[PDB]
């Protein structure tokens, strides 16, 4: 639910951009935007998959411990 | 003489620019954030009645 919601607000940025693309991409007040806003939404998207990586790795982890040891005690 | 006038062809169109529009205007000014406004909250609600609602 946390990495489907976060998903759908960078989406949110996203077409932000795009609903404002003529003003991002051709006014000049606006490159700061237009320059750092892939970087800062690589960023965001890195946080999204790391923590949706990382516990996917822990729960395998515990998947195959709690079988193997559990054989040992039978 | 007036009358025999004529009148030349003029030029076709001027530059469109191609990330301008009306509703998406390039630059930036109060005057478009208050027709965004006046859009949100409607026009004025006028009453038909001959005393208030209170
Ligand atoms: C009380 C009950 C409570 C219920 C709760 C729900 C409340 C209602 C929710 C309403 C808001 C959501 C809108 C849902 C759709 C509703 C239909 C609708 O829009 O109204 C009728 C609407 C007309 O509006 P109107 O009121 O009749 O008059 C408007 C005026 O004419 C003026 O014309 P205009 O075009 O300027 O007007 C624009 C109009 C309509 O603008 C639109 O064009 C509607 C499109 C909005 C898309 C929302 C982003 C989704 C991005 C795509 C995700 C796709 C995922 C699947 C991908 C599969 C393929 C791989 O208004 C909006 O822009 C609404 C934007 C809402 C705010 C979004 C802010 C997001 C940041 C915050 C994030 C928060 C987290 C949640 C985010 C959830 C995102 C999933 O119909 C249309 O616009 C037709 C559009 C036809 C062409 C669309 C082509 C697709 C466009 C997609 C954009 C792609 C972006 C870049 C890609 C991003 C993906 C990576
Ligand atoms: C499961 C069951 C549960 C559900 C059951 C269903 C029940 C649902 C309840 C719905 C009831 C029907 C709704 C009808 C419309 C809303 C009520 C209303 O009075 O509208 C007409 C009323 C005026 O009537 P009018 O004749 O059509 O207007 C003629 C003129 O244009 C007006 O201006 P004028 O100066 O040209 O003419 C004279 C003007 C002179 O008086 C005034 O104009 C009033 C001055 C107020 C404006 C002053 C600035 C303050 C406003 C700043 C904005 C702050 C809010 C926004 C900022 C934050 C963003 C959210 O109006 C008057 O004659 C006296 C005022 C009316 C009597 C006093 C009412 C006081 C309470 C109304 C405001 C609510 C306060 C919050 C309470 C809620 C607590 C959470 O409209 C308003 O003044 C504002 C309405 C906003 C009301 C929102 C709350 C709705 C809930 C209503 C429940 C009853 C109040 C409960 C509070 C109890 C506290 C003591």
């Amino acid at each position: 639910a946390t990495a489907l919601y976060k998903s759908s607000a960078l989406a949110g940025n996203l077409f932000l951009y795009a609903y404002n693309y003529n003003n991002f991409t051709a006014n000049i007040r606006l490159r700061t935007m237009r320059y750092l806003f892939p970087v800062v939404s690589l960023a965001i998207f890195g946080n999204i998959y790391w923590d949706y990586r990382s516990q996917l790795v822990k729960v395998n982890l515990f998947d195959e411990y709690i079988q193997a040891r559990a054989q040992e005690l039978v | 003489k007036e009358n025999t006038g004529s009148m030349k062809k003029p030029m076709a169109k001027a530059y469109e620019h191609p990330y301008n529009s009306e509703h998406h205007p390039l630059n930036f000014s109060a005057v478009k954030i208050a027709e965004t406004f006046h859009d949100f909250i409607g026009p004025e609600q006028v009453s038909p009645h001959y005393e208030s609602f209170a």
